[PDB]
DNA sequence: GAAGAGAGTGAGGACGAACGCGCCCCCACCCCCTTTTATAGCCCCCCTTC
DNA sequence: GAAGGGGGGCTATAAAAGGGGGTGGGGGCGCGTTCGTCCTCACTCTCTTC
């Protein structure tokens, strides 16, 4: 607001915290800037209820070792939901333990069902009923699923060797493309092509092992597996070293 | 139930038959046998005879027999207008409105028939009072006035200020 | 091995499983009821109306209308004010 | 002319009402129960083969 | 006794019924501390006494 110069840009000044005019040099204001700050250079219901969720939030977070972010979103969705009051009638942890599942979701690393009942006391299927709930709710949605979501989580936990992981992804992503498990859950997939690039390296692990981290029972991965076995070669990524033959893969 | 449970069903069996409109007394026995207390102990039925069927506000001994009580019970218009009168004459106090709805069936036409005449306490739990409408000496004024009386305020106040305002205006 | 992905606690289904096969309180004719009730109230004077529930097995809704019809509860200074059985 | 109990005042110690602090309870509010159906996958229990 | 297969079950999807059961939010309500109220006691003046 220069006297000389109505409507002019000042110009922030550091050097005393001031706003000069930008083309007559007149000080407007001595030092009003405040330089440093500026520049970096008896609890109600509703709130002990979200306080006991944001802890039982970060309770569930810890049991699968989740990052903090997931759990900074998971707290959001929750608020999002709790102010929306959709979901009212169903439990807060319930409604919590669908706002982790969603919470991964939308940060790329999915947690299946199973793992987040593993680490609350809600069941999958009211997880589940929530998880749409949550969705409706907030006007949201979550990208579909893939088999290589959970390669890294189920090969890790079994102690694959990386080569094996990427056998197992390219496994899975062609499985799912040429198209011979149509309709099977991506965890199945991932499943039975794990089971099948474990079987032909040197690590090799049961249907059991790998239905307990992927909690896909052994029938469904005997089911998937025989569906991708005859097509075994074609899957199996180009430049892999067979510690077992393909040929001679287990036929089941 | 054995010297206490027999008498619940009596009272609530002989409540269901004046409610059919039965104002005929009934004997001991004669009651026993619809409730199915037709094994009740000797000493009850001496108990019941001297005690349960006289101390009760609610039996009626007419010729030896036992009847229900429904004259004590306001059951007309006039009778919930007696009531209220003798209650202010006597100084006894007011009645909740949930006992005379169940004393006196359909209450809502007489208390509307009787309108102004009762005047209405509401407590805390949403439970009517009724009291008698004195219509000796009545004195209602518009609402403002109470809001410049309630405007002058005399509770904080000493005796010595408030007795020195009528030397002070001469009065 | 821990946290093993699970669709629900063996805890959760075995406590459903239990109460499914119990299956839901039915209402009983009020006669059935009020001698229970009245039976009952020999062996102590004063019931609590979550025990009384146990011992009648009954809805509570149900079991506090007919509990109405005859008894009151009583405001006792020690623990709480309690239903009594007795009528009068 | 020369001195005792008692009380004002200063000053220390024990018990009850109020404030919490929750335990328990009562009351809306909602969800669950049930049945019907076709569909598909997934999963569990029982039977059978070796 | 181990493992595979057959049979069966769980889940979602609508909608409706009526009522039991679970759950969050208040609401009166007893119990572990805290401060004020009540009570106790040392050190002197005082009217009275001798
Ligand atoms: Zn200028």
């Amino acid at each position: 607001t220069c006297p000389n110069h109505p409507d002019a840009i000042l110009v922030e000044d550091y050097r005393a915290g001031d706003m000069i005019c930008p083309e007559c040099g007149l000080v407007v204001g001595d030092r009003v800037i405040d330089v440093g700050s500026e520049w970096r250079t008896t609890m109600s219901s509703s709130d002990r209820a979200m306080m006991n969720a944001f802890k039982e939030i970060t309770t569930m977070a810890d049991r699968i070792n989740l990052p903090r972010n997931i759990v900074d979103r998971t707290n959001n969705l929750f608020k999002q939901v709790y102010e929306q009051k959709s979901l009212k009638g169903r439990a807060n942890d319930a409604i919590a333990s669908a706002c982790l599942y969603i919470a991964c979701r939308q940060e790329g690393v999915p947690r299946t069902f199973k793992e987040i009942c593993a680490v609350s006391r809600i069941s999958k299927k009211e997880i589940g009923r929530c998880f749409k709930l949550i969705l409706k709710a907030l006007e949201t949605s979550v990208d579909l699923i893939t088999t290589g979501d959970f390669m890294s989580r189920f090969c890790s936990n079994l102690c694959l060797p990386k080569q094996v992981q990427m056998a197992a992804t390219h496994i899975a992503r062609k499985a799912v493309e040429l198209d011979l498990v149509p309709g099977r859950s991506p965890i199945s997939v991932a499943a039975a092509a794990i089971y099948m690039a474990s079987q032909a390296s040197a690590e090799k692990r049961t249907q059991k092992e790998i239905g307990d981290i992927a909690g896909v029972a052994d029938v469904t991965i005997r089911q998937s597996y025989r569906l991708i076995y005859p097509r075994a070669p074609d899957l199996f990524p180009t430049d892999f070293k067979f510690d077992t033959p393909v040929d001679k893969l287990p036929q089941l | 139930g054995y010297k206490f449970g027999v008498l619940a069903k009596i009272v609530n069996y002989m409540k269901t038959r004046h409610q059919r409109g039965d104002t005929h007394p009934l004997t001991l026995d004669e009651i026993l046998d619809e409730t199915q207390h037709l094994d009740i102990g000797l000493k009850q039925k001496q108990w019941l005879m001297t005690e349960a069927l006289v101390n009760n506000p609610k039996i009626e001994v007419i010729d030896g027999k036992y009847a229900f009580k429904p004259k004590y019970n306001v059951r007309d218009k006039k009778a919930l207008l007696r009531l209220l009168d003798q209650h202010d004459q006597r100084g006894l106090g007011g009645i909740l409105l949930e006992d005379i709805e169940e004393a006196l069936p359909n209450s809502q036409k007489a208390v509307k028939a009787l309108g102004d005449q009762i005047l209405f306490v509401n407590r805390p739990d949403k439970k009517k009072i009724l009291f008698f409408n004195d219509k000796s000496c009545q004195f209602s004024v518009d609402e403002e006035f109470q809001k410049l009386w309630r405007s002058v305020t005399v509770d904080s106040m000493d005796e010595e200020k408030i007795e020195e305002y009528l030397k002070r205006q001469g009065i | 091995t821990n946290y093993k992905p699970v669709a629900n606690h063996q805890y959760n289904i075995e406590y459903e499983r239990k109460k499914k096969e119990d299956g839901k309180r039915a209402r009983a004719d009020k006669q059935h009821v009020l001698d229970m009730l009245f039976s009952a109230f020999e062996k102590h004077q004063y019931y609590n109306l979550k025990d009384l529930v146990d011992i009648t097995k009954q809805p509570v809704v149900y079991l506090k209308e007919i509990l109405k019809e005859i008894g009151v509860q009583n405001v006792k200074g020690i623990h709480k004010n309690t239903w009594e059985l007795k009528p009068e």
